[PDB]
């Protein structure tokens, strides 16, 4: 009998904190400084989410979770 | 715990409705033998009835595997307290005297 | 059909014994003809357990016996004799099914 | 996401899903004819059950 | 003794936090406002910033919302009581939103009927 020994790797870690900005810079812009505003992203045409369901962009696949929507041209 | 707020007005509807209940501890089941299709997850609830009966101020007796609980008037006073619901409001509990 | 059957179950001779015998006198009290009891082989619920708690002494079990009696009893009558012959105040764990077939 | 994982391979020999019914042991369980008990509580309530050492 | 918008809307943000609800995080805030589920917010601006001052205002204009204009913050988060869990604790609020129905699901108040009626004209 001994020990489990759970040391040789890892003796500490940090926890793992995203420094969400607390100002919609980096999320959601204008570019324009009027009553009517353009929007950045692509108009969804799917009927299985809701009508204000926004996507956001990766550098591929944007990843919603709930629907893993992927554009391709079949 | 890890337990909503929601959850918690919906078990304090609960209690308030019931009063005098007992209880089987289980968890990590997804279907109850007698306290299943309240349209509410039943992990939440039974952590929600943990919470009430282990915050230090109702005590408990646990044997044969079930939970039977003596709901104090200290409780009645802290629901009252809390909530805000005038005990006018009798339990519909007291009929078939 | 008017053939009503009885399973008088229970795990004592002397109570079902008893109450066989109250409900054929009952039902011999009317001019009936009534077949005679019929005695299933009593199954046994034989449980072998070890006794020590833990895992030391000698190897020594508890054998406990569980000895179920069923009897069947068969007649013709109709069913408010049958509800009228059942509530006799029936001594306790005589378990009782009246089956219409 | 909690369906993503739940429920993926059947556990058709899931030792956990038994215990104790009267004080929630893991070993020594009584299934048959359904007392569903560690062997010492059965032992303890044996003879209120209805079995009783004849033999 | 008085009777006025801040004297009401310290119990009705209250009320509202109490019963849970509240939309937290920068998500389903936007979302909430852009669904058009409820018919109110209370927003805040006492930093140095007016594009999003602006950005709400042609929002609410496009919501037909008039925006309400309060002095003093502060005031409201003094005088709606911050007791919270034990002896200390003062969570501030910048936001105010109120789920299915302005006003409350659990009581009948005539708050509502006068912001409405004075709204309206």
């Amino acid at each position: 009998k001994k020990r489990k020994k759970k040391s040789y790797t890892t003796p500490k870690k940090n926890k793992h904190k995203r420094k969400k900005v607390k100002l919609a810079v980096l999320k959601y812009y204008k570019v324009d400084e009027n009553g009517k505003i353009s929007r950045l992203r692509r108009e969804c045409p799917s009927d299985e989410c809701g009508a204000g369901v926004f996507m956001a962009s990766h550098f591929d696949r944007h990843y919603c979770g709930k629907c893993c929507l992927t554009y391709c041209f079949n | 715990m890890l337990m909503p707020k929601k959850n918690r007005i919906a078990i304090y509807e609960l209690l308030f409705k019931e009063g005098v209940m007992v209880a089987k501890k289980d968890v990590h089941m997804p279907k109850h033998p007698e306290l299943a299709d309240k349209n509410v997850p039943n992990l939440h609830v039974m952590k929600a009835m943990q919470s009430l009966k282990s915050r230090g101020y109702v005590k408990e007796q646990f044997a044969w595997r079930h939970f039977y609980w003596y709901l104090t008037n200290e409780g009645i006073q802290y629901l009252r307290d809390y909530l805000h619901l005038p005990p006018e409001i009798v339990p519909a509990t007291l009929r078939r005297s | 059909i008017h053939r009503i059957r009885i399973t008088l179950t229970s795990r004592n001779v002397k109570s079902l014994e008893k109450v066989c015998a109250d409900l054929i006198r009952g039902a011999k009290e009317k001019n009936l003809k009534v077949k005679g009891p019929v005695r299933m082989p009593t199954k046994t619920l034989r449980i072998t357990t070890r006794k020590t708690p833990c895992g030391e002494g000698s190897k020594t079990w508890d054998r406990f016996q569980m000895r179920i009696h069923k009897r069947l009893i068969d007649l013709h009558s109709p069913s408010e004799i049958v509800k009228q012959i059942t509530s006799i105040s029936i001594e306790p764990g005589v378990e009782v099914e009246v089956t219409i077939a | 996401g909690h369906q993503q994982l739940y429920w993926s391979h059947p556990r058709k020999f899931g030792q956990g899903s038994r215990s104790c019914r009267v004080c929630s042991n893991r070993h020594g369980l009584i299934r048959k004819y359904g007392l569903n008990m560690c062997r010492q509580c059965f032992r303890q309530y044996a003879k209120d059950i209805g079995f009783i050492k004849l033999d | 003794g008085v009777m006025d918008v801040n004297t009401a809307l310290q119990e009705v943000l209250k009320t509202a936090l109490i019963h849970d609800g509240l939309a937290r995080g920068i998500r389903e805030a936007a979302k909430a406002l852009d669904k058009r589920q409820a018919h109110l917010c209370v927003l805040a601006s006492n930093c140095d910033e007016p594009m999003y001052v602006k950005l709400v205002e042609a929002l609410c204009a496009e919501h037909q919302i008039n925006l309400i204009k309060v002095d003093d913050n502060k005031k409201l988060g003094e005088w709606v009581g911050l007791c919270k869990i034990d002896r200390e604790g003062k969570p501030r609020k910048v936001v105010g939103c109120s789920c299915v129905v302005v006003k409350d699901y659990g009581k009948e108040s005539q708050a509502k009927d006068v912001i409405e009626e004075y709204f309206k004209c």
